[PDB]
């Protein structure tokens, strides 16, 4: 299970190029793919999505009608085409594999990514804190506020928590409150009442240093919260 | 010689019968009739499920009251989401002939078996995202007709070899064997405490076995024909079973006796599946006709005559929380009743 | 022979089974009735839940 | 009925006494 | 032109003797058809594609008898129209012929569909048919009904009442007339088109399909007799159907061949009028024998 | 999101109605009989294709005895192949009552049985080198020219007793014959075509 990105580099403004990512170790056909952009020193942001079998495709309002996405099941490689590039377009681009069903863990794995350099009225959430000086050893708690309640009438919320190590690919810790994801310790927990959502950590380790990102999945125009970083 | 070896056999047989009669007394009919009966109830289908391709043989509920697993002769396992009616997984079985399937209590593994004489274990929470064969259980010279997960690592299987076996997933080797059955066994149920389990065979005999001790404790021979289904009462001190001779019988482990029977003159077909409700007041039993009849476990009254299946029902199950009961027939149709 | 061993195992099984610890059937029936009536208001089958409180609908 | 000019009495009377078709 | 030495066409004896057999065929017509519908609905496992066509044909036959027979007998008992001097009479005058024409269209085409279905299954030996109505069959029946209704549309309109004055008597009489160029073209070809759509296209189509099905089936001792029995009764149903509906078109064809009148008087009119009422009874008895024939040939329908 | 779950369910449904269209033309068959019968002469599977249609054969032999509990799984088989040893006489009896346990068996009263007796050459070579004594050869069946009629009477008696035990209704019919080949598949094809044609009339009320 790994993802490898290619292409990238230095592109003149207004140019066109194609981005291709290779997937191995898992069934690409049954897994949906997401593209998420990471501006330098800024937060993450969703770009585009393709569903299993290429039957459903979404784009962000920022890049709507400008970028196209395609997938090739026989050679298990995802295609992304770049039409026009501007100053704000350059950022860190990641590929995410997700599956949607009962008991699933969407956004479980995140790609290495590739480096690209150049020469409204939707849901949104903000967290008041950005960085707090805390030492390892004791519990660490953070809070996040959402403009619109994410409590779907079906029965469960759609808040996702992500981990970004410095200089490393992002990873998922809590895909929904009160149920833990795989590959992470039990010291991470989350709770919420639909308006204010908080994340609690039992103990702080050296490897847990990173940036905290909050995610909503009720409306498909995915918006990521401003990164909160913890340092020792 | 052998001549001295049978006398004590019917000697203890007569001892058993005399002790049972001495411990027996006036039946519970004059006791159960004191309370007001539940009476006839109208129960309507809620999810007219479609999607199956061939005859459905068995099914099982998960620990949660929402997920289901179904087996069919087309060699495919389908995991159903009852609330939204959509398929979660589709497992293509190597062997088309399967007769049983089960859901692990942790919800991580699914087992199935049939005429292939091999029990197949499938992992649902694999990292690769596609359901694959976890372990194949060999060492069965007869068809497997019932398997139930003791826990995430221990399983119990009922074969057609006049015996039952217990298998460990981690090592794949048989732990204990129960060879006390003299007839083909197909019904297998486990107590809620996961300490005792019963099994009814074609010899019209249902007996209780131990998980670790490994020999029969009590035997019941009140039936007249092959035992098709068996199930444990919610309390755990009793169980009910059905047969091809069109009568349902309830037995008590502590009493070691027949405890009243369920039958009527209007039905001739035998029982295929037997299951209790959450409280055990209502007993739901399948039949080979086109209508499913449920019975009062304490009054033997016809509580429901629910129908809707074009063919005979082959599988029935009630959720752990008792919210709903799901039934499946040979017409590739599954029904959810509230 | 196999018949002799089968017979000895059979008679041993009924030897271990015969003694047991059996109670009166009336007491067991009364206990079962008490257990059934204890959860009378809990089982949704006997008393269907309202649609507002029903997760199904 | 398919007679023309709606003039001849015989066809009209026949249609009056004939079944419809 | 003008009058003739004798008038009237019917006879007093024929009016009464046929009326009782018209009532006799009516009472057996409903119960035979209503029974077939009631078994299909109530037995609960007869919901199949082949049975859907049979049910549609039986129901189409039922609406034919319950509509044509009560109005046909009344007109023969009294040479009049049921309503008279009412606007509802014109609406009823423009509704009953339309329903009857639609009834013939579906029943005739259902027979063609049944022959198509029977031949396809025999030819397609690798197809086991089971429970449930196919989507193809479901879309066929609704298209079958719609096409018959569309073709019966140019009969409902233009079917108006026009008085007459002759022999010092006023009567409210009902026929059809042409008031447009399209109607004039349709009126001059109405008999040819009706005969062609009811005899030319159905008979040849069902004959070749049944012959092809029989030939393909015959292309080892206790099964040949069953094949002969089903083949004979399949062809006999076509034979009786053609014979029963022949007088209806035969009388209308003679209108455009052996009729401007040259002193023919009631010699030609009464004979065609007499066969018109005899034929409509023959067509009805074909409808009455259709459901009971299925009961006799095979024992799957009970009562 | 429920939309992606619905799309996954639709894809799974499309995959389900892609292998099932390849399973309605399989024309599965069930083969069973005595151990001494020539099973290999014609769960075990065999692959053979004749006239643009495939065949699927079920040689179940991994079950202990009685055959009456797992046979209910074969309720929807097109036909059943029943094979006994004609050259054998001592074991012909319980083989005959074996056929009784199939012909009258419940969930099995709708499927035809194809009799495929072998060892005709062995019977002929044995003959050359109680009800049988009183019997006559029916004139309905004409033996092939140049055939020794010492064994023809015995074969006709075997056919007659097979038909008698079979007929002891019309919803399912036995096809008793003999065989000793390349045309075995052709005969099986013809037999399947005949039984399917008969089954079609059962739904058409013809």
């Amino acid at each position: 299970v790994q993802l490898v990105e290619s292409g990238g580099g230095l592109v003149q403004p207004g140019g066109s190029r194609k981005l291709s990512c290779s997937a191995s170790g898992f069934a690409f056909s049954s897994f949906g793919m997401h593209w998420v952009r990471q501006a330098p020193e800024k937060g993450l942001e969703w770009v585009a999505y393709i569903s299993s079998g290429s039957g459903t495709i979404y784009y962000a309002d920022t890049v709507k009608g400008r970028f196209t996405i395609s997938r090739d099941d026989p050679k298990n490689t995802l295609f992304l085409q770049m039409t026009s590039l501007r100053s704000e377009d350059t950022a860190m681009y990641y590929c995410v594999r997700s599956i949607y069903y009962y008991g699933s863990s969407p956004f479980d794995f995140w790609g290495q990514g590739t480096t690209l350099t150049v020469s409204s009225a939707d849901i949104v959430m903000t967290q008041a804190t950005s960085s707090v000086p805390v030492t390892p050893g004791e519990s660490v708690s953070i809070s996040c506020r959402s403009s619109k309640s994410l409590l779907h009438s079906n029965g469960n919320t759609y808040l996702y928590w992500f981990l970004q190590r410095p200089g490393q690919s992002p990873q998922l810790l809590i895909y929904r409150m009160s149920n833990l994801a795989s590959g992470v310790p039990d010291r991470f927990s989350g709770s919420g009442s639909g308006t204010a959502f908080t994340l609690t950590i039992s103990r702080l380790e050296a490897e847990d240093v990173g940036v905290y990102y909050c995610m909503q999945h009720l409306e498909y125009p995915l918006t990521f919260g401003a990164g909160t970083k913890l340092e020792l | 010689e052998l001549d001295q070896l049978r006398q004590e056999a019917e000697q203890l047989k007569n001892q058993i019968r005399d002790a049972r009669k001495a411990c027996a007394d006036a039946t519970l009919s004059q006791i159960t009739n004191n309370i007001d009966p539940v009476g006839r109830i109208q129960m309507r289908t809620r999810r007219t499920l479609r999607g199956h391709l061939a005859k459905i043989y068995a099914m099982h509920w998960g620990t949660d009251s929402r997920l289901l697993v179904s087996a069919s002769q087309d060699g495919k396992l389908i995991i159903w989401d009852s609330y939204t009616t959509n398929k979660v997984h589709a497992i293509p079985l190597r062997s088309s002939w399967v007769m049983t399937c089960a859901y692990a209590p942790s919800g991580n593994y699914v087992a199935c078996g049939g005429l292939d004489n091999i029990c197949s274990i499938y992992n649902l929470k694999t990292r690769e995202g596609n359901v694959r064969v976890s372990r194949e259980l060999a060492g069965h010279t007869g068809y497997l007709s019932c398997c139930r997960f003791l826990d995430d690592n221990q399983i119990v299987t009922s074969s057609g070899d006049t015996t039952c076996a217990l298998w460990d997933i981690e090592t794949g080797q048989q732990t204990t064997t129960f060879t006390g059955h003299t007839g083909d066994v197909m019904s297998l149920s486990l107590a809620p405490d996961t300490r005792l389990f019963v099994s009814g065979a074609c010899d019209a005999s249902a007996k209780l076995w131990d998980v670790r001790e490994g020999m029969c404790r009590q035997t019941f021979t009140g039936h007249e024909s092959d035992i098709n289904a068996i199930c444990f009462f919610p309390n755990g001190n009793a169980f009910a079973t059905g047969s091809d001779d069109a009568t349902c019988r309830l037995f008590d482990l502590r009493a070691d006796q027949e405890l009243m029977t369920y039958s009527h003159d209007n039905i001739i077909c035998g029982i295929t599946s037997v299951s209790f409700s959450k409280s055990g007041r209502l007993l739901l039993a399948g039949y080979d006709d086109f209508n499913c009849n449920v019975w009062d476990a304490l009054k033997a009254d016809r509580a429901g005559v629910l129908a809707g299946h074009d063919n005979r029902v082959s599988c029935l199950g009630v959720t752990d929380d008792g919210m709903a009961v799901a039934t499946g027939s040979w017409d590739s149709f599954l029904k959810i009743w509230n | 022979t196999a018949s002799i061993a089968q017979a000895r195992k059979l008679v041993e099984q009924l030897k271990m089974e015969a003694n047991i610890d059996r109670i009166k059937v009336s007491k067991a029936a009364a206990d079962l009735m008490a257990y059934c009536e204890a959860h009378a208001k809990e089982d949704p089958l006997l008393t269907p839940v309202p649609a507002s409180e029903n997760p199904f609908r | 009925c398919s007679c023309s000019s709606l003039m001849d009495k015989e066809c009209v009377y026949f249609c009056h006494l004939d079944i419809i078709w | 032109h003008n009058y003739c030495p004798q008038q009237t066409k019917i006879t007093s004896a024929f009016k009464y003797i046929n009326t009782v057999i018209s009532c006799t065929i009516f009472i057996v017509g409903m119960v035979g058809n209503a029974t077939l519908l009631r078994i299909i609905y109530q037995n609960k496992c007869m919901r199949n594609g082949p049975n859907a066509l049979i049910a549609s044909l039986a129901l189409g036959d039922l609406i034919y008898v319950v509509i044509d027979l009560p109005i046909n007998v009344f007109k023969l008992l009294a040479g009049r129209w049921p309503f008279d001097h009412n606007d509802f009479g014109v609406f009823l005058c423009k509704l009953f012929p339309f329903l009857q024409k639609s009834s013939v269209g579906i029943t005739v085409l259902n027979l063609c569909a049944l022959s198509v279905d029977r031949y396809r299954a025999v030819a397609s030996w690798s197809r086991v048919q089971g429970i449930g109505i196919p989507l193809v069959t479901a879309i066929e029946i609704v298209s079958i009904w719609i096409l018959s209704f569309i073709l019966a549309i140019p009969e409902a309109i233009g079917f108006v009442m026009v008085p007459f004055e002759y022999r010092g008597e006023q009567h409210k009489t009902c026929m059809l007339n042409a008031t447009s160029k399209f109607m004039e073209f349709y009126q001059d070809v109405k008999d040819w088109w009706l005969f062609g759509f009811y005899f030319c296209m159905p008979l040849v189509c069902t004959a070749i399909f049944y012959t092809l099905m029989t030939c393909e089936m015959l292309n080892l001792s206790e099964h040949l007799k069953q094949r002969r029995e089903v083949a004979k009764t399949v062809f006999c149903l076509v034979v009786i159907f053609a014979l029963c509906w022949f007088p209806l078109h035969l009388s209308r064809i003679l209108k455009k061949t052996v009729y401007e009148m040259d002193k023919n008087r009631c010699e030609l009119l009464s004979f065609l009028l007499l066969m018109d009422y005899i034929g409509i009874n023959l067509a009805t008895m074909n409808s009455c024998i259709n459901p009971i024939a299925l009961y006799f040939v095979s024992k799957k329908f009970k009562n | 999101e429920d939309k992606a779950a619905a799309e996954r369910s639709k894809m799974i449904d499309k995959n389900l109605r892609e292998d099932g269209e390849k399973a309605r033309r399989t024309l599965r068959l069930l083969l069973l009989g005595a151990d001494n019968s020539g099973k290999s002469t014609i769960i075990f599977e065999t692959k053979f294709q004749v006239d643009k249609v495939n065949f699927h054969m079920f040689d179940v032999g991994g079950q202990r005895d009685e055959r009456r509990k797992w046979i209910q799984c074969f309720n929807d088989v097109t036909a059943i192949i029943f094979v006994v040893d004609s050259s054998d006489y001592n074991r012909l009896q319980e083989a005959l009552n074996d056929f009784k346990s199939i012909w009258n068996n419940r969930w099995l009263r709708t499927i035809s049985v194809i009799l495929f007796l072998n060892k005709q050459d062995l019977l002929a070579e044995k003959v050359l080198a109680p009800e049988f004594a009183r019997y006559t050869t029916p004139e309905d069946a004409t033996p092939e020219p140049g055939e020794d009629p010492r064994v023809t009477r015995a074969k006709y008696f075997i056919r007659k007793e097979f038909v008698d035990i079979s007929t002891a209704d019309g919803r399912h019919i036995c096809y008793p014959h003999f065989t000793c080949d390349t045309e075995n598949a052709r005969r099986i094809f013809n037999d399947c075509k005949d039984i399917i044609l008969q089954m079609n009339l059962r739904e058409y009320n013809l």
